């Protein structure tokens, strides 16, 4: 009956929960107690990217670490080579609301999508010296959040639709739909091996996918409102999430539950991104109060700001090899620093 | 720098001068956005997204449907919000003033004015000089409301029509005039389905929401 | 990707011609143009360049205020203007598309061309003029350069190029190390400043003609003397 | 020529 | 007029030093916004002059309290004035685009120049430039000899151009309040704009280029016209910040 | 309908799971072990960064 297993969905909700304080002997405060904390992060814009028109949502960083891509509501992606500042392309989009890019590990590609529903693929390298349309991935019935590559011929796309997809580029055809949240998904990382990534929604729960089986290993909830940014770990065993409830957490894939809770009374505004560093040593945030901040991930301290943008902070990343970090914001200029 | 740095740095100003170019265009377009809950008539005022295009005394204007928790973020930087409202059909006038409730006190519409169109004020009409249907079923303060008498300018229409239509405006100006402080305005205006001026209306709010942004620019408002 | 030229014919000396280029296949605008001649028998020499939006126009010295290079960007055209011709302007002269950002590879596209009969600088060295080598073996092609093309961004700015008998040049390797798109792995290319090599592993026919070796550093572009490979 | 009345701050050059 | 001499000059000293402060972080502030919109140029340009302006007001006042060297007045002179002038077109332009973005809107956000404001400004300092330059050369060491009736002409233009700004300042004003009729903040603004102007501003300039020809008198034109007017223009400098940008 | 839900719940509640006091303890080792390469921690020489 209807109502006799919806107390079996309560049944194993204690059942589950039985398990998470049964393996939660410490936390990460107590053991990182002894150990050297950081100072103070001082870091200094060392570029600042002028040209976007209009407010910036979204920034991805090459895998060369040199060249990155940015997206902005004036209709264009832009490839700039961070080292010089020059540009490199200028990619008239069909639909200027763009909420997301990304940029292929090759850097043949760079992907875009917005509140048009379609990722749309875009040749980087090809003759004929232009940038060309390479496909169009239609099939979701909400908003494109966030795109990332797993390969030239895989991406993974997140949605308002409340579903995940696989698509295969080739063909242009969803491989699998990855469904469970019950509200807008806002944004995805791919983990290192590339064999899992982890969701996060509006229904305030991140959820830990399989990218060949299709389906949802771990479901995290710890959060009280939108979570807008997700990053993993270096490490691959842990991922950082930031929401709209000033309030950043870290989960353990192996504990299968929250270590630790990146919060300060003075901070009252959202999270719109977030990034580890290398090392994973440093978790930063960047925050709807027009600055980014930079959190000691072992110890829950502050250990610097990035206070150098005239409004919201919306996208942020960090090179691969930990050079330099990029911020974007609706003041339309990017920033490097370093 | 090597030789071909400067002709890098060369094509990188040529890319430049094209976004400056194109954002000049940019800036003579007035972006809008259409909102309204469906059996509004929303698609039919200038008699997932689908852009509109219309002009009116040789300016460009350039409108939106979205077919709204979340993006709604990305239309903070439009010159208006235009809210389109049943004003027949009193079953779902709170649901008008509900969704216009969340617009206005939307975080990032903090600054956005809003352009109200009551559509079928024609079927309005025949809802009150029929008398079958009352809005004091659904609206209990109609019955101790009166049409104000500074407020008289209904041109050749019924008294009765007159007291329920300008009771329906107050119901969405009292939201607004609640928690605005001045920074955004309401500008309410009726409509039938073919009312022809809605062009016209627009722009005429359009122009006195420039007026205020210039004039805050300066420091007079 | 078509580059085709018209003009050619005998002219006599202080006479005037005007050689023209059209483009057809890919976006003409952004792209700089090159004119490189060679001389009937002798090597490449490059003429002059014009920068896309033609901003940017270099010369030889030997053409220097008797050649004018432009172009019509709509029309899909580059142009050469011949003024006060002499006996030492006979060449085949072609014509070739550059674009310049970063990872970009200029130089990639060399055009059909156009033979007419008119009736410091870092001078770099192929010491090797002549090379028989069978197939199936490895060969080694070296040249120098008289200062460093190793810049201060780690760019190393040298190309090779490969001429087939009867066929424009075609594009091996940019900035020293960079594969071509559309050339076998088996090109490689080494070396520091001032000492460079191009390798050519399992060779077979179809690889044979004459290798050249440019400097990208500074202008005048200059090339090797050419060393070829015979059966 | 310049006129007598004038003080010392209107004799500016 | 000893009395009185000292009492101004010293508050003269305080206005300049707290209009200093009050135009440094003027100039910190609008140098470091990335936005600058065309109101920011204007008070970015007028910030400048007024720098300028209260230096010299200061340097001067200083110098005086003690008995300095009469060098400096030479030499500080075509940089006040030159300043000074600066900032009088500067109020004008603020007061003209004012009106023009209320008379024509659409234009103004829509069509207007992005770079009208800062050309416009470079050609006010370069037209305060050329009216230095012309004062010196008929009125100074080389039209020296010729006679006085050059200089005399030169300072008919400075009356000229000091009325002409006057006329601009309040020409805009009252289109906009016509305009605006046919809303307290407004008429507080404009009216305190106008006055300041009027009653801080143009005294000097008026009366040192006008009573350079009229023969007035000893006590009256120095001690009590005079030192006013240098306080006035002194307190006109350091509330244009106030007035301007921190409201 | 909503057996999937219980049938989801069912397959993530059989995983086993390590103790947080191990969970940290590799988080801290990772750091560690990486804290001598990436910049922003300890800043590279003014000659070492590329910007
Ligand atoms: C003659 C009495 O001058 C003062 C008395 C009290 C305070 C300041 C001043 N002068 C000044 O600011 C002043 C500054 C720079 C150069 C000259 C100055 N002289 S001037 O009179 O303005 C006259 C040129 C118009």
């Amino acid at each position: 009956e209807l109502d006799q297993l919806r107390q079996e969905a309560e049944q194993l909700k204690n059942q589950i929960r039985d398990a998470r304080k049964a393996c939660a002997d410490a936390t990460l405060s107590q053991i990182t107690n002894n150990i050297d904390p950081v100072g103070r992060i001082q870091m200094r814009t060392r570029r600042t990217l002028r040209g976007h028109l209009a407010k910036i949502y979204a920034m991805h960083w090459g895998t060369d670490s040199r060249l990155l891509v940015s997206a902005s509501q004036d209709g264009k992606l832009i490839i700039w080579d961070s080292y010089t500042t020059n540009k490199v392309h200028a990619i008239p989009l069909r639909s200027s609301w763009v909420m997301t890019c990304a940029y292929a590990p090759s850097g043949n590609y760079v992907a875009c999508g917005g509140l048009d529903n379609i990722c749309s693929i875009y040749n980087l390298k090809t003759r004929e010296g232009n940038v060309r349309v390479s496909r169009e991935l239609a099939g979701h019935t909400g908003y494109l959040s966030c795109c990332r590559f797993l390969d030239d011929n895989q991406i993974v796309t997140s949605s308002g639709d409340t579903t995940c997809a696989l698509w295969d580029i080739e063909t242009g055809q969803q491989t699998t739909t990855f469904t469970g949240h019950t509200g807008d998904v806002m944004s995805l990382s791919l983990a290192p091996d590339t064999r899992l990534f982890v969701s996060g929604a509006c229904d305030a729960s991140a959820k830990l996918w399989d990218v060949r089986e299709g389906m949802c290993r771990q479901t995290f909830t710890g959060h009280e409102s939108d979570i807008n940014a997700i990053c993993f770990f270096p490490n691959g065993n842990a991922f950082a999430t930031g929401s709209d409830d000033a309030t950043c957490r870290l989960f353990d894939l192996r504990a299968d539950q929250e270590l630790m809770t990146y919060s300060h009374d003075n901070i009252i505004c959202g999270i719109t991104s977030v990034s580890f560093s290398k090392s994973g040593r440093l978790l930063l945030a960047g925050y709807d109060d027009f600055n980014c901040n930079v959190w000691d991930a072992l110890k829950a301290d502050r250990a610097g700001v990035l206070a150098g943008h005239d409004n919201r902070v919306s996208c942020l990343g960090v090179t691969d090899d930990g050079m330099a970090v990029a911020t974007g914001s609706w003041d339309s200029f990017l920033k490097i620093w370093n | 720098v090597s030789a071909e740095d400067k002709a890098a740095a060369e094509r990188s100003k040529m890319i430049d001068k094209n976004l400056r170019e194109d954002g000049e265009k940019a800036r003579r377009t007035l972006r809008l956005l259409l909102l309204g809950a469906d059996n509004s008539g929303k698609s039919t005022i200038v008699k997932g997204i689908f852009e509109t295009k219309f002009q009116v005394d040789k300016v460009n204007f350039h409108m939106f449907d979205v077919g709204r928790r979340k993006w709604i973020q990305c239309f903070n930087d439009v010159t208006a919000i235009i809210f389109v409202v049943d004003s027949s059909d009193y079953n779902r006038l709170q649901e008008a003033l509900n969704d216009f409730k969340s617009i206005w006190n939307n975080r990032w519409l903090r600054t956005i004015s809003v352009i109200l169109f009551l559509n079928k004020q024609d079927l309005l009409a025949e809802k009150v000089l029929a008398g079958k249907s009352k809005i004091e079923d659904y609206f209990p303060e109609f019955a101790r409301y009166t049409t104000p008498e500074d407020a008289t300018p209904e041109p050749g229409e019924d008294p009765r029509v007159t007291r329920a239509k300008y009771f329906i405006r107050k119901e969405f100006v009292d939201i607004s005039t609640a928690s605005g402080d001045g920074r955004h305005i309401c500008y309410p205006h009726f409509t039938c389905a073919v009312d022809t001026e809605n062009a016209r209306r627009i722009f005429n709010d359009c122009k006195d929401i420039i007026l205020q942004m210039n004039l805050r620019e300066y420091n007079l408002v | 990707v078509q580059l085709v030229e018209s003009g050619g014919g005998l002219v006599q000396p202080g006479g005037s011609r005007k050689l023209s280029c059209s483009a057809s296949g890919f976006a003409f605008s952004s792209f700089g143009m090159h004119w490189v001649r060679q001389a009937p028998e002798k090597g490449l020499e490059w003429v002059a360049y014009i920068s896309s939006g033609s901003g940017t126009i270099y010369y030889a010295d030997t053409v220097k205020g008797r050649f004018t290079i432009s172009r019509d960007d709509p029309k899909n055209t580059l142009f050469l203007q011949m003024t006060s011709l002499r006996s030492e302007d006979t060449a085949m002269y072609y014509c070739v598309r550059s674009i310049y950002y970063y990872g970009s590879s200029p130089f990639d596209f060399w055009g059909q061309g156009t033979t007419l009969t008119v009736s410091s600088d870092i001078v770099m060295t192929q010491a090797t003029s002549s090379v028989p080598v069978t197939p199936g073996e490895s060969v080694s092609i070296s040249c120098r350069s008289s200062k460093s093309l190793l810049h201060s961004n780690g760019n190393t700015y040298l190309y090779w190029f490969l001429q087939r008998p009867g066929q424009s040049p075609q594009l091996l390797i940019y900035r020293m190390s960079n594969l071509a798109s559309g050339v076998p792995d088996r090109f490689s290319g080494s070396g520091s400043g001032t000492a460079f090599t191009l390798t050519i592993s399992r060779l077979e026919a179809e690889d044979v003609g004459v290798y050249y070796c440019m400097q990208h550093l500074e202008y005048p572009l200059t090339f090797g003397a050419g060393t070829k490979l015979e059966l | 020529g310049r006129p007598e009345w004038w003080m010392d701050y209107q004799k500016r050059y | 007029c000893y009395k009185q001499t000292l009492s101004l000059t010293v508050l003269t000293c305080i206005v300049s030093l707290v209009g200093l402060t009050g135009n440094a972080v003027v100039l910190w502030l609008l140098g470091c916004r990335m936005r600058r919109n065309a109101f920011s140029i204007y008070i970015l340009n007028l910030a400048a002059a007024d720098f300028l302006f209260l230096s010299g007001r200061l340097i001067y006042s200083l110098l005086s309290f003690i008995s300095i060297p009469h060098t400096i007045s030479k030499i500080l002179y075509p940089v006040m004035m030159f300043s000074y002038f600066a900032g009088l077109s500067f109020l004008s332009a603020v007061s003209t685009e004012r009106c023009l973005s209320v008379l024509w809107p659409i234009w103004y956000r829509c069509h207007r120049p992005t770079h009208l404001s800062a050309v416009v400004c470079v050609l006010l300092w370069a037209l305060s430039l050329l009216r230095s330059i012309l004062e010196w050369m008929l009125c100074g060491f080389l039209f020296s000899g010729a006679d006085s009736a050059w200089c005399q002409t030169s300072d008919f233009i400075t009356v000229a151009w000091l009325i002409f700004l006057c006329v601009v300042l309040c020409g805009s004003s009252l289109v906009l309040l016509i305009r605006i009729l046919c809303l307290t903040r407004l008429y507080v603004t404009i009216l305190l704009t106008v006055l300041v102007f009027l009653l801080c501003g143009l005294p000097f300039g008026i009366q040192f280029f006008l009573f350079l020809w009229i023969h007035v008198d000893r006590e009256v034109l120095f001690c009590h016209v005079h030192l006013v007017s240098i306080f006035l223009s002194a307190l006109n400098s350091s509330a244009n910040p106030i007035i301007y940008f921190f409201v | 309908q909503a057996r999937k839900l219980v049938e989801q719940l069912k397959m993530e509640a059989n995983i086993d799971r390590i103790k947080v006091s191990k969970a940290a303890a590799d988080l801290m080792a990772y750091c560690e072990a990486h804290a001598k390469e990436d910049p922003l921690l300890t800043p590279v020489p003014a000659s070492e960064n590329p910007f």
